[PDB]
């Protein structure tokens, strides 16, 4: 369409998994990051080279066949490929920025290959910080405290506050009636509650929520904290008696995986392939200070970055869960 | 208790040095078989006031599992916010 | 799509996935093969062909 | 020349290559720690407003340690010298039989001791407390988060537990860190008295993650955490060594001085379980 | 019987897929237990002709 | 329900059970696998 | 009684148990394996 899309398009005519545009320093610096953790590798770090725009598509499907009685009748009107529910992202920007005191430094630089510890140290302190900032993070609000928010929950809007948000009918929070507005404010499953236990939870969660596409798909995930997953397998394993099924831990016959940080009171069912963070190509800026008002040598670093869901239908989330018995 | 001070004895375990079973596991298991077997060949009458008076089966009515349009919580959910469009959409009219 | 590289191959692969896929779903599904077919009625493919779960119920 | 010593020590156990030892140049100051801190990310309206003020790294909460003098004494009679010096293999046998001694000696001392009183005796101490500060003692004496003692636990059935596994699992899931939970090297010990049929690498797993014991351990005790955040610093140069040949008592004496101090790294990513003992109700 | 009965409805069972384990071995495990306590506490008495 | 492709271990009528993506899930069908086809 | 040379897998105290050809049977004593030893 456009000049150099023209050209590839017509020769279209005539690793596959992961983006690259072209070699620069902020898309290296957030591929050896990525390399770091295991969650980050199972997830789409995309370079994007606008401040504002339309999402990529990944892992959508359809029905698009048909047929039609072209012979003296209607026309062949085509589906369209990729039209979702809501496709405009917003990026911004986010900066972490620390210092050392001249007594720590002086002690570190006394043993030999202290700067790649450092290094390594900071990469590994930057991607579990993405996670717990993208996880928890309701909204934005510059000039952010960390007084009463030690969570990291004001940086940026996370994919939860976007299920939130952006798609609601998607998230269940409460049990109501025709008359009872709030008949039971969580969730209670238990002996008693709103539920047998929690696999029964999930199974008619993605019965009912989510799309009957996805529904039948070999790629689904149940991400959890950690408070829920050992409140669930602790009552198993705390009995008298077939000590494996604490090596796949599945749930509600969907496989579970756990990230740190993750609300203790809330669960996502989805594919780990549909949701994921977009950043701005060039936007990665590092200063250095060596102030000795303080004796301390600080630096600033700013990333441009924003988190998305790409598909709001591919998944969804239950809140404010609770477990006991409930006489 | 006086059958396994009985069983105890030396000159009782039928079996050797393999499958040693202990009497305690063996007069359970016993007890047991013997208890389960009398369970499953009986049933249960209906003269008992507490228990003919309201209880039995689940329930006597018509509406079980024909419509069960609600169900568990998640499709009354579904049903209940399609409900209120068609309500909102319904207001036009009379 | 055309700014990253290989975006070719990309779109190959999605459109074979969902051909792949497709007919699978009208496999076990589809009772008639009516000629307008509307996708609107029929979330799953159920006015596209024949399909082995009605050739059973229909032949036999 | 001390270093050369150390490396030797060290490489000669199997247990002491697999933890970490370093040597300070100072006596007093900060430990090294490259520990992972807390959140650091945020944002601030620049333009026309507040300043970006950054925040700390490497924070210290309590990282004091002074490092203090150990030695060791030989008593060599002279009616046994020459045996050993007969069988044709008198180098070789004195001296790994030394340094055999002396690094089984250091890793006794390390999982024990309750102070610093100067003057010990080995009457009243075998197991050689009094000597210094150990691990599993300096875990209770500052910030005892890690320690679980609620009252004698039991692992018995009719306890506060059913199976070890169970505690195992509750200890890594309550009381370590959420973001070292999980961690190829989050590794159990446990003592004597509490192995059933599970250094020493053991063919089962209890909890989730390897289990190992090592030459020593209080009665019954566990500890869950890393094979890195324990080590020792030692003086870099303040390793003394004479042998005296005094005639006086028919014997020869042998002298020798370091400067050691034990030490947890983190802190908080390590925790420890005592008092456990099988019995049910 | 009457707790076997009360057992084997959907809603009782607070385990999931996994170790669900069936009403009878329950009540059962639960009889022995109860019944191996007054066994063991107890003792004999030599009251009798 | 009821219960790429994947096979389950335990075989419910001394057969090994299979799961289709797309099936109706109250219905369902014993036969070969080589005993479907499609004709192009 | 009471259980070349042979070990037995399960430790009676913890301890790995093994026997020796000669020994008084209503006997038995813990210790090392080098401990014992002949001078010739």
């Amino acid at each position: 369409m456009r000049q150099e899309t023209r050209f590839k398009f017509n020769a279209y005519l005539s690793v596959s998994k992961k983006f690259t545009v072209e070699p620069s320093v902020t898309q290296t610096l957030m591929n050896t990051m990525q390399e770091s953790s295991d969650f980050l590798t199972r997830i789409n770090i995309v370079p994007v080279s606008e401040m504002k725009g339309e999402k990529i598509g990944i892992g959508v499907t359809g029905s698009i066949a048909s047929t039609t009685d072209t012979a003296g009748g209607t026309e062949r009107q085509p589906k369209d490929f990729s039209k979702l529910a809501s496709n405009k992202y917003e990026c911004d920007q986010i900066n972490f920025d620390f210092y050392i005191r001249y007594k720590t430094l002086d002690l570190w630089a006394r043993y030999q290959d202290f700067q790649l510890r450092i290094r390594n140290a900071i990469i590994k302190r930057q991607s579990l910080d993405f996670i717990m900032a993208g996880f928890n993070g309701v909204k934005r609000a510059e000039t952010s405290d960390r007084s009463s928010n030690p969570m990291l929950q004001d940086v940026a809007v996370g994919w939860l506050q976007k299920y939130r948000n952006e798609a609601p009918a998607r998230v269940m929070s409460k049990v109501t009636d025709e008359e009872g507005r709030t008949t039971s404010e969580v969730i209670r499953v238990g002996k008693g509650g709103d539920y047998a236990s929690l696999d029964a939870l999930v199974m008619d969660a993605t019965n009912n929520l989510i799309e009957p596409w996805y529904q039948e798909d070999p790629d689904l995930v149940v991400i959890v904290g950690r408070q829920l997953l050992a409140d669930k397998y602790f009552p198993i394993v705390n009995k008298e008696q077939a000590d494996v099924i604490i090596s796949q831990k599945r749930i509600g016959n969907l496989p579970a995986v756990r990230v740190p940080y993750f609300p203790a009171d809330a669960m996502l069912i989805t594919k780990l392939e549909n949701l994921s963070i977009y950043y701005m190509d060039d936007s990665h800026r590092r200063v250095i200070e060596e102030n000795p008002k303080l004796d301390r040598v600080e630096n600033y670093e700013s990333m441009n970055i924003d988190y998305v869901v790409e598909d709001y239908a591919a998944g969804c989330l239950v809140e404010k869960i609770k477990v006991g018995d409930f006489s | 208790h006086l059958s396994i001070l009985v069983q105890e004895n030396p000159l009782a375990n039928t079996t050797g040095h393999q499958g040693y079973v202990a009497p305690e596991k063996a007069v359970m298991q016993q007890v047991k078989s013997s208890l389960e077997q009398k369970i499953k060949q009986m049933q249960i009458s209906l003269t008992g006031e507490p228990v003919l008076r309201l209880t039995g089966l689940s329930a006597a009515t018509l509406p079980h599992m024909d419509y069960e349009v609600a169900g568990t919580p998640a499709q009354r959910k579904v049903w209940q916010d399609k409900i209120d469009q068609q309500g909102a959409e319904l207001k036009a009219r009379g």
